């Protein structure tokens, strides 16, 4: 199951 | 033995030509195991291994909306990276990612990975600390900056050794027939004239899973990496993996060569020769 | 921008039986970037409705792929895999042979 943590550049 | 779970996403930039197409595929060790397209007509996730199909309906609505907002956030990075990098909007990029967890036989955290490249290239990743950030480059320090101000890892951390270790866990017990089970390689020497001077001795490693396998020949009992054709592993579309190794011989030395063969699926390394 | 040539093999699922169903198989690898165009050929002619895996990659971040689709061999029918990539001139074809 997934990462769910908005992670942006 | 040890396993893993890993995360694959890839976004591709198309100016003119709609949004950036998204592509993720799931794997847990050698077997896909999910994949979402953006391009699908009804993008979802959706399973690609049987053991992954009792998940109920809950685990396929929440997996789906992680990749759309992953879909979008990659979009907005892509918009990103072309200032961090002064590009200008007309050309095609890329932004790759993986994270995932692999696992020793006691099912213990071994390593953990969140990673990413823009345009083929290393950008930043997650340290094996899981605590710190190797940045290639300027631009990617300037993402280790607000990464670091928002403490991005302490999260990765969480999740790589609590929920990633967790979940390949429970894909394990419910794949064992499978992802417990490693089918060792068929193995066999062909052999194929050049000349009146030379054949090809060519040593096969056919039907094997996992992926990992060491083939290599020997003369007189000295290895011949560098005179040693050796082929990609390439996939053979029923789970398992092919790969052989080749070696031009005089006329009349066959009998010098030995292939060996090693492989987890295998209780002791083979040793294999061209019988005529 | 970088740019990394694909590799290409072209083979069988199993080993080549003439007159036996079987999968032939075309795998691109080590390329960047991920676009690429890949047809099977059948005497020349390109084969419909051909399958590929989804978009995925190695550790060093170069991309792979598979093409494949169901063939029955024989003694004379010749098949190939055609490879178009913004790192070939021209399109490559590597010939299908049945011993590697």
């Amino acid at each position: 199951g997934r990462l769910n943590q908005p992670i942006k550049v | 033995g040890s396993h893993s779970m890993r995360y694959f996403h890839t976004s591709v930039s198309r100016p003119g030509r709609g949004e950036p197409r998204f592509i993720t595929v799931g794997y847990v060790d050698d077997t896909l195991f999910v994949r979402f397209d953006s391009d699908a007509a009804s993008p979802r996730e959706e399973p690609r291994a049987p053991w992954i199909e009792q998940e109920g309906p809950e685990y396929w609505d929440r997996e789906t909306q992680i990749c759309k907002a992953k879909a979008q956030t990659d979009r907005e990075d892509l918009r990103t990276l072309l200032r961090y990098y002064n590009q200008s909007e007309a050309g095609s990029h890329t932004l790759q990612n993986m994270y995932g967890c692999d696992v020793g036989p006691d099912g213990r955290l071994l390593r953990g990975y969140h990673q990413h490249a823009y345009d083929g290239k290393d950008y930043i990743a997650l340290n094996e600390d899981l605590s710190s950030w190797t940045a290639a480059d300027t631009a990617a320090q300037i993402t280790q900056r607000k990464w670091e101000a928002a403490r991005v890892a302490e999260q990765l951390r969480a999740y790589l050794e609590g929920e990633c270790v967790e979940w390949l866990r429970r894909y394990l017990e419910n794949g064992k027939e499978t992802l417990q089970r490693a089918d060792p390689p068929k193995t066999h020497v062909t052999h194929h004239p050049i000349s009146d001077h030379e054949a090809t001795l060519r040593c096969w490693a056919l039907g094997f899973y996992p992926a990992e396998i060491t083939l290599t020949w020997q003369r007189d009992g000295e290895d011949q990496t560098q005179d040693t054709e050796l082929v990609e592993t390439r996939p053979a579309g029923d789970r398992t993996f092919q790969k052989w190794a080749a070696v031009v011989v005089p006329s009349g030395e066959e009998q010098r060569y030995t292939c060996h063969v090693q492989h987890e699926g295998l209780p002791k390394p083979l040793t294999l020769r061209w019988e005529p | 921008m970088i740019q990394r040539t694909p590799k290409i093999q072209v083979y069988s699922r199993h080993p080549a039986e003439n007159g036996k169903s079987n999968f032939l198989n075309c795998y691109v690898s080590g390329f960047h970037p991920s676009d690429i165009e890949v047809d099977l050929l059948k005497n020349g002619e390109r084969i419909e409705k051909v399958e590929h895996s989804d978009l995925s990659f190695s550790k060093d971040w170069s991309f792979y792929l598979l093409y494949y689709t169901e063939f029955t061999p024989t003694e004379k029918d010749e098949y190939a895999c055609r490879v178009n990539h913004v790192t070939l001139s021209q399109p490559k074809i590597v010939k299908w042979d049945r011993d590697m």
